[PDB]
């Protein structure tokens, strides 16, 4: 369904 | 210019990656404080519709307004279980 608010944050 | 021939040669986690360093710096032009959370969230989706978004800025921008959306949902949901 819609994007997860818990996904794991991406560090560059 | 990512496509999806230099994806393919990668494992997964790599591949994740390339795409996450394409996706922060224009996020990041948008949301900064967000950027590396939208990122993540966006990264969870599959590859092609990543690599669509990194040619189409009208897909990603409405993207990125889903995940602020997303958030901003989270949030309630917290501050209607403490209340």
């Amino acid at each position: 369904p819609l994007l997860n608010p818990s996904a794991l944050e991406f560090n560059p | 210019p990512l496509t999806a021939s230099m994806l393919a040669s990668a494992p997964p986690q790599e591949q994740k990656q390339m795409l996450g360093e394409r996706l922060f710096p224009l996020i990041q032009a948008m949301h900064p404080t967000l950027a590396g959370k939208i990122t993540g969230m966006l990264l969870e989706i599959d590859n092609s519709e990543l690599l669509h978004m990194l040619e189409s800025p009208e897909s990603l921008r409405s993207k990125v307004d889903e995940a602020v959306a997303v958030l901003q949902a989270h949030q309630a949901k917290e501050a209607a279980a403490a209340a």
